[PDB]
């Protein structure tokens, strides 16, 4: 039941039915507070929703599960980006690169983050990286 | 230990002016990644720079001791609990002081014959400085007549080359100003922006 309510969440996301996907990741962690591919899903539900600040929090519950994941370093990092944390964004960013330096997209979008926060050399250095990468 | 440096591949070569400017810049880089961290010794009273980070010692870092002249600059350097000396010369005062208190010593080497006088020392892995002059060309000509010699450049690595002097035969790189210039922040953001780029080529 702990899975059926994830697979029951998906299913509704395939419809636009976003705010009813919610409540069955939401339903799947009362079941399991640990299932934390229904904390990372719920986080990308949120940001779609633009419940963006409830959604960095789910983020933040998937992350301390599993903490290893560049997909959910580099989606705090949109939601912190949007919500306006850029500098607790841009440490992010780095966590996702830390763990996976071919992330074309996290680089990219670490030098988005850093061009707006200031440093243009720190940024300079991050864009090249991403440019580095792919074709 | 050897290994340790074809593990992280990366050296921070941290030059500062005061002793708690020196205490900040190294747990930034720490924190962006880079485990080997040079304490040069123009920073003054290095010698407690290097016992007062030694609780990074259980986090997983390797500290030691750079750009050291004299060899009584060397015993301040060992007593301190440094884990390797790193000098910009060769000086066989020296390489036979740590020899014989068990410590890694990295001489520093420009010439073919400078490399053989620290060859016949025992050493088969050696600074090359300043980088910038010699250039990868001379790591990837050194690597015919003297199959065994592994290098760390210093000075002239900055990440728009830094997959070139590996391409060509080094060892690690140590870093200076571009990787410890900035705020206590900056700092970790270029560790983990150089420890990065360097695990690309």
């Amino acid at each position: 039941s702990a899975l059926a309510y994830v697979m029951l969440g998906l299913l509704l996301s395939l419809l636009n039915r976003l705010s009813l996907a919610a409540e069955a990741y939401k339903k799947a962690i009362e079941l399991d507070p640990n299932d934390a591919l229904a904390w990372l899903l719920l986080g990308s539900v949120l940001e779609k929703l633009k419940r963006l600040d409830e959604a960095a929090e789910a983020y933040k519950k998937a992350i301390e599960l599993k903490p290893n994941d560049a997909s959910a370093w580099k989606e705090l990092g949109k939601v912190l980006e949007k919500l306006g944390r850029l500098d607790e964004a841009a440490k992010a960013y780095a966590e996702a690169i830390k763990l996976d330096p071919s992330d074309a997209e996290a680089a990219k979008e670490l030098g988005k983050v850093l061009e707006k926060l200031g440093q243009l050399e720190l940024a300079e250095r991050a864009y090249q990286l991403a440019i580095e990468l792919d074709p | 230990m050897e290994e340790l440096f074809k593990k992280h591949k990366i050296v921070a070569v941290l030059r500062a002016n005061s002793v708690e400017e020196a205490k900040e810049k190294a747990l930034a880089v720490f924190r962006g990644g880079v485990h080997l961290i040079e304490i040069t010794f123009t920073v003054p009273d290095a010698d407690t720079v290097i016992k007062e980070l030694s609780f990074l010692k259980e986090k997983g870092a390797i500290i030691g001791a750079g750009t050291v002249t004299s060899l009584e600059q060397c015993q301040k350097a060992v007593e301190s609990g440094a884990e390797f000396i790193v000098s910009p010369h060769l000086d066989p005062e020296i390489s036979k002081f740590c020899k014989i208190n068990g410590v890694f010593y990295m001489p520093g080497v420009m010439t073919p014959t400078e490399l053989v006088k620290a060859m016949k020392l025992g050493h088969t892995i050696l600074k090359l400085f300043p980088g910038e002059v010699v250039g990868p060309q001379f790591v990837k000509a050194m690597k015919g007549p003297f199959p065994n010699v592994k290098f760390v450049p210093t000075g002239g690595v900055n990440d728009q080359n830094v997959c070139e002097w590996f391409k060509a035969g080094v060892l690690a790189v140590g870093v200076g100003s571009a990787l410890v210039k900035g705020t206590p922040e900056q700092v970790e953001m270029l560790a983990v922006l150089f420890v990065a780029k360097i695990a690309g080529c």
